C-alpha cells in the first residue's frame, strides 16, 4: 500500500532548528519490509536523508532510532509493527545524544561512560596459565546476556537518569559491560573495579525504570546485571 | 564524597535509604493501627496515646529517621533537575534546615505532652 | 598549500579484524599510527562472522597443524601458496591463544550430553576439516572478536579516527604510497594523512551482486584505490558464495549448523550432498556444496514457495537444547528473516556471494606487490595490505571455512610485527608535490561540481544486476564476453553520475557515491579476470572448460591496472615450502 | 553559542514524543510522591501541633479537619504517603531479591502496585471522614 512517513529533519547550516519532514513512500503491498528498507528507497527520491546502517541484520548496531516513541533498530523493525491507518510513522534520532544531522547523533558521551569502566580484561599476570585459561562451561556461561552487546545505544537514551547525568551516570550499557568483567573468572582486579564504582553517580543513579530492558535489541538486561553490581558493592562495603 | 550527600559514598547512602524506609514503615504501621481503632477520637484518648514513652520515643525516632532519608532524597532529586549550583545549594539549606526543624519541634512537642 | 596534514609513522585504513590486530600490533612497537574507518570500529562487517575460527588447539582432539595445510591446500586446488598457509597454519595456536588472554568469550569444555572435556576453546567441526577444529564462542565468534579487539585498542591507547572516508592512494614521484587523503564524514573536512606505511584492510566488496551476505559498508573502497593508484589485483575472480545464504535474504548462516550435524537435503528427501561427495558428506568443500544444490534448481527440483528456490537446511533434528547454546545466532536470524523457527523446521538456505579471495598481493610480512617489466615481483613502498582486501594467496581459489579470521590476526599481526623492518629496507620516501596531493583530490572534486549529471541508483543497480547474471556460480566465455561490456558502457556512464547533496555534517550520499567508483572499478576488474580463466577450478566454473587446467592455469591471474587507462592481465604461482606438498585430485 | 562562538546541536527531548513503558510511570511517581510526602510532614507536624497543645487546640484541629477543602488535602497527602510505601517496598524487594528483575515480572509488579495503593487511598478516604 501507501506509506505515510514523519521523519526528524535536521542541517546546521541550512535550517537553525529541527522540523519534520512529510514523507509517502507507496511500497508493493506484497510481502513486509523492514524500516531500514523504506528509508533507503525514500533516501533515492531524497538523498540529503542521512541515517547510519551496516550488516543490515541487527548486529552492528549502527541504525538505533525512536520509532513511534520507543527506540529500536531500523534494520529489524518491520513496517507491520509501525503501521497503523490515518496515522504517520514518526521517526526520530535517539533522545538525549546531540543531533549532528537528520536521524545521526553523536554518540561521543556513549562510548565515553563506556570506557570508563574499563571495557577489557585484566588480569595481573599471576600463575600464568600453559596455553589458554581455565575457563568451565559454569565459569563461562556466566558471561551469556553480557557479551552480545552491540553498543547500539538503545538502552542508555531511553532512560532519564542517563538524560540528567550523561557523564556521571554510567548508564544501562556501561553497567552491563562492567558487570561483563566483574564475573568473569579470568580478570582479577573485581576488588578494584568495585572501589571505583562505588560513589554517588556511577551506579547508583539507577531507578530500576526498566525502560532499558524494554528496548534491548538482543534482549539484554542491564537492569539485572546493574543489581549484581550493586550487590557486589554491599558485599564489599558493608 | 559529595559534600551536599549524606552519604560517604553511594553505597551508603543506598543503606541508609534501605533502613529508614524500614524503621518509617513499622512506625507507620503503628500510626494507622491507632487510628484505625479510634472511631471517634477523644482528646482524652489522643493525648492518652502520646503520653506514653512508646509513642514518644516511635515519634522521634521517625522524624529523626526522615531527617536522613528525606535529607539523601530530596537531594538525589535537586541532583537530577536543578543543575545551577548556587540555586540548589539554597535549596539544599533550606530542606535540610527544615528536616532539623522538624525534628527539633518534634521533640518540643512530644516533652509538651 | 592549503590542505591539512596529519603525520604518522603508519595509517591503517580500516578498524575491522585485521585492521585493529595490526594497528595494536604496530603500537605494541612504539610506532605512532592512525587508525581510520567508515563506520565505528565495532560495526565493520567482521561483526557479523558467525562459525569460528579454525585452528589446531588439540581441544576437541589431538591435531597437527600440517593436517590444517592438507585440508587447506586442497580446499584451495593448489591456487593456494603453501609458504603463507604454511606460516599461518603454524602460527595459528599461538596467535590464537593470544586473544584469549585477551579476554574473547570462547565457549568452553567439559560436560555435555554425552561429552566431556577441559577448559579449552570449544572447536567444532567445519567444512574442509577431517574432524573439529573450529574454535567457536557461540554463534557469533566475529562479534566477540571484533569487540576484544576494539576493547584491547582502547587499552593500548589507539589513536581511532572514527568514521573517516578514505579517497585515493597519495604517489610519491618515485612512484611510492606515502599516505593517503580522507573525508571527515562528520564535518566534511578533507584531510591527507601522510604516513611512512599505509595499510589496507578495507575488506570484501561482495556488494556488486544483488544477494550477499556482506554489508551495505563491503564496496571494496580498498580495491578502487589500489587500481586507480597503479597497482594489481591477484585472482580477482575467485569469489566464494557460501552454501547456506538465506533464500530472498541473503543474510548469513553458519556452516557449523552442518559442524553440530545439519542437513543438507533437497524436496524428494534425500540428502543429495551423500550423493555428490559419497564419503565426505555435507562437510564437503565449499566451492563444491553451492553448484550441488544450485544445480538441484538448474533440474527444476529445488524446493519452493515465498522465499524462492531453496535447499532445506534441516537442523530441527538436534536438540532445541544445542541449538540455543552452540548457535543462538542463527536461530534468531531464520525467524527474523526466515519467518521459521529451526527448531521445528529446515531454513530456506541458497549459495550466495561470501567471501572475495582475490585482492592486493602480498608477501606474508603483508606488503604489497606488482610486478617488473620483465614480469618479476617489485614491493610497493609504503604500502600493505591486510585481511580480505589481501591476496597473500591463502585462501587460493576456494576458502576455508573460518580460515579468514584465522588469516585476520595472523597476517594483521604478521604485518605489525615487521613493519619497522620493512620501513627499513624501503628505506626513505620523499615528500609529495601538490600535484601528487591535488591528484587523489580528483574522484571527490568530480563528484562535487557535476550535479546535472546521472543517477547513481540505477548504475549501481545496473552493476550488481550484470555481475550477478554473467558472473555467478556457473559461467561461460559467451557471457562474459557481454557483461565485460555493458560494464564499458556504464563505466563511461557512471563518469557523468551526479550528487544531490553538497553539504557537510554528514552526508551519506556524498560516501555512498565514492563507494560507487570502487564498486565500479572492482566489478570490472572481477569480469576482465573471470573471462580470462580458461578452467574450471575451486569458485570458478565454465561449463566451457570443465575440467582444471594444471599445465596451463596453475597460477595467479593478475589484473594489470594503469589507473583509468587501458587494462591488461597477466599471471603467478608458488608450489615451495618447508614440509613439501603435491597436486592432485580434489574429491570430496 | 558563547560570546564569539556559535552553534550548538539541538537535542531529541521532547517528552510527549516518547513513549513510556508503566515500569517508567510507577518509579517517577514515587519520586514525586516523594516530594509531596515530605512537604507533607511539615503540615502533619503542625497539625499535630496544634492537636496536642492543649483542649482549645484539640478542637481547633478537629474543626480544621472538617474543612472538606481540607479533608481532600489531608486525602492526598495520605494517598501520596501510601503510593510512597507500596512502590517502594516494591522497590526493596527487587533490590534483595523478592521480586524477577524480568521486564514482565516488572510490569506485574507495577500493577499489582497502583491496585495496593487505590485501594488504601480509598480506605484513607474514609478515614478522613
Ligand atoms: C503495608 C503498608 C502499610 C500502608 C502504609 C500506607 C499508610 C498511608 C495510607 C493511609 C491508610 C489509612 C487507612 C485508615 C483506615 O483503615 O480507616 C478505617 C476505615 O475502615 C473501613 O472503612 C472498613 C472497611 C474494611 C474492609 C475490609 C477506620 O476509619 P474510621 O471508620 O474510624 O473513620 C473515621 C471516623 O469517621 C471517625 O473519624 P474522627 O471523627 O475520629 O476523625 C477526627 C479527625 C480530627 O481529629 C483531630 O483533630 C486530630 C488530628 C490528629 C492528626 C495527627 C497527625 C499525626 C502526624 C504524625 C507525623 C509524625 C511524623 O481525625 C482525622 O480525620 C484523623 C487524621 C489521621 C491522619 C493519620 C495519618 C497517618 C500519619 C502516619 C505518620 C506519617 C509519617 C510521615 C513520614
Ligand atoms: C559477511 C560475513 C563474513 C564472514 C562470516 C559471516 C558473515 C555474515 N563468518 C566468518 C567465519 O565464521 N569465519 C571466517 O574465517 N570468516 C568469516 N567471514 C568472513 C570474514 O568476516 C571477513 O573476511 C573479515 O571480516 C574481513 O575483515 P577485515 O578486517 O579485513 O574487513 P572488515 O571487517 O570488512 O572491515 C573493513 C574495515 O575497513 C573500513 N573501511 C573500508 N573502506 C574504508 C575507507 N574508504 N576509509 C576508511 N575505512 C574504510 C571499514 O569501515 C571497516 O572498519
Ligand atoms: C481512580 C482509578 C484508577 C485505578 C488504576 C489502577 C491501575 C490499573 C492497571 O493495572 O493499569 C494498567 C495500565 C497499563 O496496562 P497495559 O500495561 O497496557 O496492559 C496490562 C493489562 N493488565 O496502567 C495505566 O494505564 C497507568 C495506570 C496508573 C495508575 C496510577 C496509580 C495512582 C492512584 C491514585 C488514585
Ligand atoms: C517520611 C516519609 C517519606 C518521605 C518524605 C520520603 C521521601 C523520599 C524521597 C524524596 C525519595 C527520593 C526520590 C527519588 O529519587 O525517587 C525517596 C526515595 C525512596 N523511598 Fe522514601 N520517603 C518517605 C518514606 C518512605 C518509606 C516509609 C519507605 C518504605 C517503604 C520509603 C522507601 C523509599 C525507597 C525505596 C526510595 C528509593 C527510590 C529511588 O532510589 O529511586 N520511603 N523517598
Ligand atoms: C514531575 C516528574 C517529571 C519527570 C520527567 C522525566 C523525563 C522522567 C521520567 C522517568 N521515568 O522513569 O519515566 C524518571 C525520571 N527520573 O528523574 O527518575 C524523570 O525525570
Ligand atoms: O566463512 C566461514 O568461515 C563459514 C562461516 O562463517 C559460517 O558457515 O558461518
Ligand atoms: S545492552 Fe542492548 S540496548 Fe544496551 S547498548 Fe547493548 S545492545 Fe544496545
Ligand atoms: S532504565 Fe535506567 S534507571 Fe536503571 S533500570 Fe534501566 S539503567
Ligand atoms: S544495520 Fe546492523 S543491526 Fe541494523
Ligand atoms: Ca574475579
Ligand atoms: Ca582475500
Amino acid at each position: 500500500m501507501r506509506l505515510e512517513f514523519s521523519i526528524y529533519r535536521y542541517n546546521p547550516d541550512v535550517d537553525d532548528a529541527p522540523r519534520m519532514q512529510d514523507y509517502t513512500l507507496e511500497a508493493d503491498e506484497g510481502r513486509d519490509m523492514m524500516l531500514l528498507d523504506a528509508l533507503i528507497q525514500l533516501k533515492e527520491k531524497d538523498p540529503s536523508l542521512s541515517f547510519r546502517r551496516s550488516c543490515r541484520e541487527g548486529v552492528c548496531g549502527s541504525d538505533g532510532l525512536n520509532m513511534n516513541g520507543k527506540n529500536g533498530l531500523a534494520c529489524i523493525t518491520p513496517i507491520s509493527a509501525l503501521n497503523q491507518p490515518g496515522k504517520k510513522i514518526v521517526i526520530r534520532p535517539l533522545p538525549g545524544l546531540p543531533v549532528i544531522r537528520d536521524l545521526v547523533v553523536d554518540m561521543g558521551q556513549f562510548y565515553a561512560q563506556y570506557e570508563k569502566i574499563k571495557p577489557y580484561l585484566l588480569n595481573n599476570g599471576q600463575n600464568p596459565p600453559a596455553r589458554e585459561h581455565l575457563q568451565m562451561p559454569e565459569q563461562r556461561e556466566k558471561l551469556d546476556g553480557l557479551y552480545e552487546c552491540i553498543l547500539c545505544a538503545c538502552c542508555s537514551t531511553s532512560c532519564p537518569s542517563f538524560w540528567w547525568n550523561p557523564d556521571k551516570f554510567i548508564g544501562p550499557a556501561g553497567l552491563l559491560a562492567a558487570y561483563r568483567f566483574l564475573i568473569d573468572s579470568r580478570d582479577t582486579e573485581t576488588d578494584s573495579r568495585l572501589d571505583g564504582l562505588s560513589d554517588a553517580f556511577s551506579v547508583f543513579r539507577c531507578h530500576s525504570i526498566m525502560n532499558c530492558v524494554s528496548v534491548c535489541p538482543k534482549g539484554l538486561n542491564p537492569t539485572r546485571a546493574i543489581g549484581h553490581i550493586k550487590s557486589m558493592l554491599l558485599q564489599r562495603n558493608a | 564524597s559529595n559534600a551536599s550527600a549524606l552519604g560517604r559514598n553511594g553505597v551508603h547512602d543506598f543503606i541508609l535509604v534501605r533502613a529508614t524506609a524500614i524503621v518509617l514503615t513499622l512506625y507507620i504501621i503503628y500510626m494507622v493501627g491507632f487510628f484505625a481503632t479510634s472511631g471517634e477520637l477523644t482528646y482524652e484518648v489522643w493525648i492518652g496515646f502520646f503520653a506514653s514513652a512508646f509513642t514518644k520515643v516511635f515519634t522521634l525516632l521517625a522524624l529523626f529517621s526522615i531527617l536522613i532519608h528525606a535529607w539523601i532524597g530530596m537531594w538525589q532529586v535537586l541532583t537530577d533537575y536543578v543543575k545551577p549550583l548556587a540555586l540548589r545549594l539554597m535549596l539544599q539549606l533550606v530542606i535540610v534546615v527544615a528536616l532539623v526543624v522538624y525534628v527539633i519541634y518534634g521533640f518540643v512537642v512530644v516533652w509538651g505532652v | 598549500m592549503k590542505l591539512p596534514v596529519r603525520e604518522f609513522d603508519a595509517v591503517v585504513i580500516g578498524a575491522g579484524g585485521a585492521g585493529m590486530r595490526a594497528a595494536l600490533q604496530i603500537s605494541q612497537s612504539g610506532q605512532t599510527c592512525a587508525l581510520l574507518s567508515k563506520v565505528f570500529p565495532t560495526r565493520s562487517h567482521t561483526v557479523s562472522a558467525q562459525g569460528g575460527i579454525t585452528v589446531a588447539l588439540g581441544n576437541t582432539h589431538e591435531d597437527n597443524w600440517e593436517w590444517h595445510m592438507y585440508d587447506t591446500v586442497k580446499g584451495s586446488d593448489y591456487i593456494g601458496d603453501q609458504d603463507a598457509i604454511e606460516y599461518m597454519c603454524k602460527t595459528g595456536p599461538e596467535a590464537i591463544l593470544e586473544l584469549e588472554h585477551m579476554g574473547l568469550p570462547f565457549s568452553r569444555l567439559d560436560d555435555g550430553r554425552i561429552y566431556q572435556r577441559p577448559f579449552g576453546g570449544q572447536s567444532k567441526n567445519f567444512g574442509g576439516e577431517q574432524a573439529a577444529r573450529t574454535a567457536a564462542a557461540a554463534d557469533r565468534t566475529g562479534h566477540a572478536l571484533l569487540h576484544t579487539l576494539y576493547q584491547q585498542n582502547l587499552k593500548n591507547h589507539t589513536t581511532i579516527f572514527s568514521e573517516w572516508y578514505a579517497l585515493d592512494l597519495v604517489k610519491n614521484q618515485d612512484g611510492a604510497v606515502v599516505g593517503c587523503t580522507a573525508l571527515c564524514i562528520e564535518t566534511g573536512e578533507v584531510v591527507y594523512f601522510k604516513a611512512r606505511a599505509t595499510v589496507l584492510a578495507t575488506g570484501g566488496a561482495g556488494r556488486i551482486y544483488q544477494s550477499t551476505t556482506n554489508a551495505h559498508i563491503n564496496t571494496g573502497d580498498g580495491v578502487g584505490m589500489a587500481i586507480r593508484a597503479g597497482v594489481p589485483v591477484q585472482d580477482m575472480e575467485m569469489w566464494q558464495f557460501h552454501p547456506t545464504g538465506i533464500a530472498g535474504a541473503g543474510v548469513l548462516v553458519t556452516e557449523g549448523c552442518r559442524g553440530e550435524g545439519g542437513y543438507l537435503l533437497n524436496k524428494h528427501g534425500e540428502r543429495f550432498m551423500e550423493r555428490y561427495a559419497p564419503n565426505a558428506k555435507d562437510l564437503a568443500g565449499r566451492d563444491v556444496v553451492a553448484r550441488s544444490i544450485m544445480i538441484e534448481i538448474r533440474e527444476g527440483r529445488g524446493c519452493d514457495g515465498p522465499w524462492g528456490p531453496h535447499a532445506k537446511l534441516k537442523l530441527d533434528h538436534l536438540g532445541k537444547e544445542v541449538l540455543e547454546s552452540r548457535l543462538p545466532g542463527i536461530l534468531e536470524l531464520s525467524r527474523t528473516f526466515a519467518h521459521v523457527d529451526p527448531v521445528k523446521e529446515p531454513i530456506p538456505v541458497i549459495p550466495t556471494c561470501h567471501y572475495m579471495m582475490g585482492g592486493i598481493p602480498t608477501k606474508v610480512t603483508g606488503q604489497a606487490l606488482t610486478v617488473n617489466e620483465k614480469g618479476e615481483d617489485v614491493v610497493v613502498p609504503g604500502l600493505f595490505a591486510v585481511g580480505e582486501i589481501a591476496c597473500v594467496s591463502v585462501h587460493g581459489a576456494n576458502r576455508l571455512g573460518g580460515n579468514s579470521l584465522l588469516d585476520l590476526v595472523v597476517f594483521g599481526r604478521a604485518a605489525g610485527l615487521h613493519l619497522q623492518e620493512s620501513i627499513a629496507e624501503q628505506g626513505a620516501l620523499r615528500d609529495a608535490s601538490e600535484s601528487d596531493v591535488e591528484a587523489s583530490l580528483d574522484r571527490l572534486n568530480r563528484w562535487n561540481n557535476n550535479r546535472n549529471g546521472e543517477d547513481p541508483v540505477a548504475i549501481r543497480k545496473a552493476l550488481q544486476e550484470c555481475m550477478q547474471h554473467n558472473f555467478s556460480v556457473f559461467r561461460e566465455g559467451d557471457a562474459m564476453a557481454k557483461g565485460l561490456e555493458q560494464l564499458k558502457v556504464i563505466r563511461e556512464r557512471l563518469k557523468n553520475a551526479r550528487l544531490d547533496d553538497t553539504s557537510s555534517e554528514f552526508n551519506t550520499q556524498r560516501v555512498e557515491c565514492l563507494e560507487l567508483d570502487n564498486l565500479m572499478e572492482t566489478a570490472y576488474a572481477t569480469a576482465v579476470s573471470a573471462n580470462f580463466r580458461t578452467e574450471s577450478r575451486g569458485a570458478h566454473s565454465r561449463f566451457d572448460f570443465p575440467d582444471r587446467d594444471d599445465e596451463n592455469w596453475l597460477c595467479h591471474s593478475l589484473y594489470l591496472p594503469e589507473s583509468e587507462s587501458m587494462t591488461r592481465r597477466s599471471v603467478n604461482m608458488e608450489p615451495k615450502l618447508r614440509p613439501a606438498f603435491p597436486p592432485k585430485i580434489r574429491t570430496y | 553559542m558563547i560570546r564569539n562562538v556559535k552553534k550548538q546541536r539541538p537535542v531529541n527531548l521532547d517528552l510527549q514524543t516518547i513513549r513510556f513503558p508503566i515500569t517508567a510511570i510507577a518509579s517517577i511517581l514515587h519520586r514525586v510522591s516523594g516530594v509531596i510526602t515530605f512537604v507533607a510532614v511539615g503540615i502533619l507536624l503542625w497539625l499535630l501541633g496544634t492537636s496536642l497543645s492543649s483542649p482549645e487546640g484539640f478542637e481547633q484541629a478537629s474543626a480544621i479537619m472538617g474543612s472538606f477543602f481540607v479533608k481532600f488535602i489531608m486525602w492526598g497527602i495520605l494517598t501520596a504517603l501510601a503510593y510512597h510505601v507500596v512502590v517502594g517496598i516494591r522497590h526493596m524487594m527487587m533490590d534483595f531479591g523478592y521480586l524477577e528483575e524480568t521486564f514482565e515480572a516488572g510490569k506485574r509488579s507495577a500493577k499489582i502496585s497502583f491496585v495496593i495503593t487505590v485501594v488504601l487511598s480509598l480506605l484513607a478516604g474514609v478515614l478522613v471522614w
